[PDB]
RNA sequence: GUCGACGUACUUCAUAGGAUCAUUUCUAUAGGAAUCGUCACUCUUUGACUCUUCAAAAGAGCCACUGAAUCCAACUUGGUUGAU
RNA sequence: CAUUGGUGAGCAGCGAAGGAUUUGGUGGAUUACUAGCUAAUAGCAAUCUAUUUCAAAGAAUUCAAACUUGGGGGAAUGCCUUGUUGA
RNA sequence: UGACGGAGCCAGCGAGUCUAACCUUGGCCGAGAGGUCUUGGUAAAAACUCCGUCGUGCUGGGGAUAGAGCAUUGUAAUUAUUGCUCUUCAACGAGGAAUUCCUAGUAAGCGCAAGUCAUCAGCUUGCGUUGAUUACGUCCCUGCCCUUUCACAC
């Protein structure tokens, strides 16, 4: 039995999940590569929890990613938030307490929907 | 809030099953008391009953508002939204301004791209005590829907007739003042039912110089809903028509809110009963 | 957030909030947009005990692994945190990491002090200290239970059959002083500073010694024994040369104060002077002291708070 | 069971809002029903969301 | 049916849960053969 | 018109004869049937123990010394003149 | 194709006269160190008891004594209380 | 504020043994009823992304319907056989004054499904997918409403 995380990310009626264990650096959405992810002009979206990290975070790791629901933006953003979470998660699970800080704190800092749903309910007034 | 309205509708609904228990008890006790006061006998079964006889020695000391409406009944003022359908015309969207402006404490909301459950979740959390939902056939109105929350009764009626204040009246303002309302010949249980839930959409209290009037007034199961404003003249008091005009038919009563399609019907139209001339259950 | 949200604080500014949340963190939102500028992971930090009658480990515990009071430093720079447990623990806002951490009880005759217990108290029946003693009493007064089954903390005629809990309800600040209160169950816990006992110097030099400031004191140059007294920062040495300033020389020494030792002189005074005797002397430093610097201290309000 | 219970709340599975109660003997209120609850952290709460696949270790479930 | 599904609790637990599997869809997965499936090595060679 | 009178229609109210049990003897009857210091065997029911399934969950926690079991490695013996 | 399914057969790597799981027992610690026994200003510890008994001191509710009872109705005879009769 | 092809790629509602066009040319079988076959004419996810190609304008863009002229093709252009061009006839190129509605998953765009005892198909309702600008102040105006009849401090 692998060392191996599950984590939920959400947006409209996307959904997204993802499998973060032990491994080499094999990053998949939908059974395809990271750099296949459609569209181009939000490609950076779904990249982004990688860049803003380091791909040394991602040196020992394989994430792979099931995406249902929802149309191209959402999933990008169901996508984006289940990695980051999921990266949270293996760190604090098999890696140390400050690694798991110090990405949270990286992601906070960014962009606080990598990490906690944007759910926008009604306000009535 | 989730596992609190869950818990609070069971209870509700286990309240309406032991009421046909408990209203039976009633008549059972109502024999003994009048049996008493008359120094009548009492009949076979209620004298040989002796674990009642046994009760009533402690239930002697036992004696309105419906059940959905009795906690607030004029103790806190309502809450109401005006919604329509999906993507209202602007001929819609003039007539829920006008009833937002017919209700004392309501609201016109948006309604986009809005879920049902959704908004009843969101109405339910801001507060609100009513929802009104408002249908057209283009550009002419057809249906209006009231629920009451968080688990009250829903009404949908059926309009005909409508004529409004951006037709009929060239200029002039609302009064927007509390209103004096008039319900006419509503008799049978159905009719006090839908008193209870059109009264209770309305502030509680006026004052007596109020010079709007909402009139609810029942002709052969159609509710004519008229607004007037009247000057008391030493003559006579004589009425200005200011509002809408619109025949409303109750057609669908459940004990539910509008999201749930499971709820019970407390009342159904039935059009194609052979004698569904003859009624007027109103 | 995402747990459960247990407790709160307002930033004396007003700028942030400081919420403690069920899974044992504080995190720290801005107000004026809505974005979390800071968090602090608390858990690990907490001391829980395990009771008397738990089948549980202290570890495996979740009892008391969060904090259920919080609240800021007036200069709103640090936090003190306490809960259902044994630990208050203070924080640094800006580095997010702990300062301090306090024991809020040592008597075992409290329920969660220990983390371990003896195991020669475990027996094959259960605990030795469940077993109900209170029939051996000398008196009925003692002896009679009056209990009634479930209650989670009695009345005052139906006493708990469990022992008290360590817990702490309530933390605050002193708006006067450093020292803070804690509302636990033994009663209130005051913890303040007494700078007596530290040596802290500030800007410390090679000449720099309470011989050289008895020195300057002796030559009478008072700004320069005030501003060595300061750095040395030791009580008695600041009180010999403050009682040695004439008062004709206050206006000038008080006019030419640094902006940097001036919060120390300020809360000095502020606290030796409810004490001392020489309440005109005191008047006159204050108000040499008010009218050489309100403009900076109007500046800075919140550095200046418990002082002023 | 009401035994299956016990034993889950003296091992230290149930809270009752934020609180863990590990009493059997704890009475509940009406309105206190709406607040018992799983605790966090919980192998039982684990194994209910493993069962359903809904399993978020970023809630540490 | 509607009505349960509304009415179910998230926090039921039952030993049999450890026991029953839910695929991907989110439905439950029933065993054909069940009542395992897997055959040793052992059973295989005599079985071949 | 939850009004009376009359007319009409309906709803519900029976009861016996006999026997047994109930008094730490005797339930009132002589029409009935029971008073004894244990030896063994066989069968049956029940409950404890120890282990365990459905089927988990929690571990009075740490070190040290001293036994035992199991699986590999190695060695030994038997084995294509046949091991399993 | 996937298998975060089971059961196996084998490599690289790791690698000092082996390695890996499991388990019974005993010791120390789990609160902060002033030694054992007794009839205790001392004696004993191999006990004594063949001085261990005398003297002195010591008697209030003028027995006060269920602060100790699940609820509603009762009490033949008990029990309690009060009155009375005969000694 | 395009068109034309290719490729890539993403939803959420909906499951009653119930869901579903008309006329027409004929062949054959049959007592008929009809059956079977043949013929012909009419009713009935999108987005978005990527690649290629055309090309943008009062340099009006289209639609006719007749006629004329000149030629193609011609036995015969009378039948314009037809072709091209001109002429011929109507409207149009984002909608004036007035007026109305509207503050966040909102305005606006895009499709998809259902047809629920009233209502609706000259449509109604639902469902998801993309998703903003500006205000969130103020009583100046135009209305409406309301008042002028526990301590400390005012």
């Amino acid at each position: 039995a692998v060392p191996s995380v599950q984590t939920f990310g959400k947006k409209k009626s996307a959904t997204a999940v993802a499998h973060v264990k032990a491994g080499k650096g094999l990053i998949k959405v939908n059974g395809s590569p990271i750099t296949l992810v459609e569209p181009e002009i939000l490609r950076f979206k779904v990249y982004e929890p990688l860049l803003l990290v380091g791909l040394d975070k991602f040196s020992n790791i394989d994430i792979r990613v099931r995406v249902t629901g929802g149309g191209h933006v959402s999933q990008v953003y169901a996508i984006r938030q289940a990695i980051a979470k999921g990266l949270v998660a293996y760190h604090q699970k098999y890696v140390d307490e400050q690694s798991k800080n110090e990405l949270k704190k990286a992601f906070t800092s960014y962009d606080r929907t990598l990490l906690i749903a944007d759910s926008r309910r009604p306000e009535p007034k | 809030m989730l596992r609190r309205q869950a818990r609070e509708r069971r209870e509700y609904l286990y309240r309406k099953a032991q009421e046909l228990q408990d209203s039976q008890l009633q008549q059972k006790r109502q024999i003994i008391k009048q049996a008493l006061a008359q120094g009548k006998p009492l009949p076979k079964e209620l004298a040989e009953d002796e674990s009642l006889q046994k009760d009533f020695r402690y239930d002697q000391s036992l004696k309105q508002v419906d059940d959905e409406y009795a906690a607030t009944s004029g103790i806190m003022d309502p809450r109401i939204i005006v919604t329509t359908s999906r993507d209202p015309s602007t001929r819609l969207s003039q007539f829920a301004k006008e009833i937002k402006l017919l209700f004392p404490n309501a609201v016109r909301l948006n309604r986009g791209n809005y879920v049902m459950p959704n908004l009843v979740d969101a109405c339910k959390k801001s507060g609100t005590t009513d929802l009104v939902v408002l249908h057209e056939h283009r550009g002419v109105p057809t249906s209006l829907t009231i629920s009451h929350f968080p688990h009250g009764p829903t009404a949908q009626f059926s309009l005909h007739n409508v004529v409004m204040r951006h037709d009929i009246i060239n200029a002039g303002n609302q009064s927007e003042v509390n209103p004096h309302l008039i319900f006419d010949n509503f008799t049978t249980a159905l009719g006090k039912r839908v008193v209870c839930i059109l009264k209770h959409l309305f502030n509680a209290g006026p004052k007596k110089d109020s010079e709007r009037v909402i009139t609810f007034a029942n002709r052969g199961d159609f509710i004519s809903v008229r607004q007037h404003v009247y000057v008391r003249t030493r003559e006579g008091v004589e009425i200005a028509e200011v509002g809408p005009r619109f025949e409303m038919r109750l057609f669908e009563l459940r004990l539910g809110t509008l999201e749930n399609k499971d709820a019970d019907v407390e009342w159904q139209l039935r059009r194609f009963i052979r004698t569904a001339n003859k009624k007027d259950y109103l | 957030v995402y747990s459960d949200v247990l407790a709160l604080s307002m930033r004396p500014d007003g700028k942030e909030v400081a919420v403690s949340t069920l899974k044992g963190q504080i995190s720290i939102f801005n107000i004026e947009d809505a974005k979390q500028v800071g968090n602090i992971d608390c858990r690990k930090d907490i001391i829980s005990g395990r009771f008397n009658q738990d089948r549980f480990t202290a570890k495996n515990s979740e009892r008391s692994k969060f904090f259920t009071t919080i609240h800021y430093s007036f200069d709103g720079m640090a936090i003190v945190a306490g809960g259902n447990n044994n630990s208050i623990c203070l924080y640094d806002v800006p580095n997010e990491v702990l300062l301090k951490r306090f024991i809020v009880s040592r008597n075992m005759a409290l329920n969660g002090t220990l983390e371990f217990l003896n195991s020669k108290k475990m027996t094959e029946a259960g605990s030795l200290d469940l077993i109900d003693d209170a029939g051996e009493n000398s008196d009925l007064e003692d002896r009679i239970d009056n209990s009634l089954p479930g209650s989670q903390r009695g009345g005052d005629l139906s006493t708990r059959k469990m022992r008290p809990e360590v817990r702490v309800t309530s933390v605050q600040f002193s708006p006067t002083a450093n020292a803070f209160a804690a509302a636990s169950t033994e009663g209130l816990l005051i913890y303040s500073t007494n700078d007596t006992i530290l040596f802290d110097p500030f800007d410390l030099d090679v000449d720099v010694t309470p011989h050289s400031t008895v020195e300057a004191l002796r030559e009478k140059q008072f700004l320069n024994a005030l501003v060595m007294a300061f750095r040395l920062n030791e009580e008695y040495l600041i009180n010999k040369v403050y009682e040695a300033i004439p008062i004709k020389e206050i206006p000038l020494v008080a006019s030419n104060i640094p902006a940097i030792y001036l919060p120390r002189i300020l809360k000095f005074i502020g606290d030796f002077a409810i004490e001392s005797q020489h309440i005109e002397f005191n008047l006159i430093w204050i108000k040499a002291l008010l009218s050489a610097s309100g403009g900076y201290i109007n500046e800075h309000k919140y550095l200046f708070s418990t002082a002023m | 069971t009401i035994q299956d219970a016990v034993k889950f709340i003296e091992q230290g599975h149930v809270r009752v809002g934020p609180n863990l109660i590990n009493d059997p003997a704890y009475l509940v209120t009406r309105n206190m029903e709406d607040y018992v609850t799983w605790v966090d952290n919980s192998k039982i709460k684990k194994t209910l969301l493993r069962y359903r696949n809904q399993i978020d270790d970023f809630d540490f479930s | 049916l509607r009505e349960k599904a509304k009415e179910r609790n998230p926090d039921e637990y039952y030993h049999a849960m450890h026991s029953r599997k839910t695929d991907a869809k989110g439905l439950l997965i029933s065993s054909r053969h069940g009542d395992d499936e897997s055959l040793s090595m052992d059973q295989v060679k005599l079985l071949k």
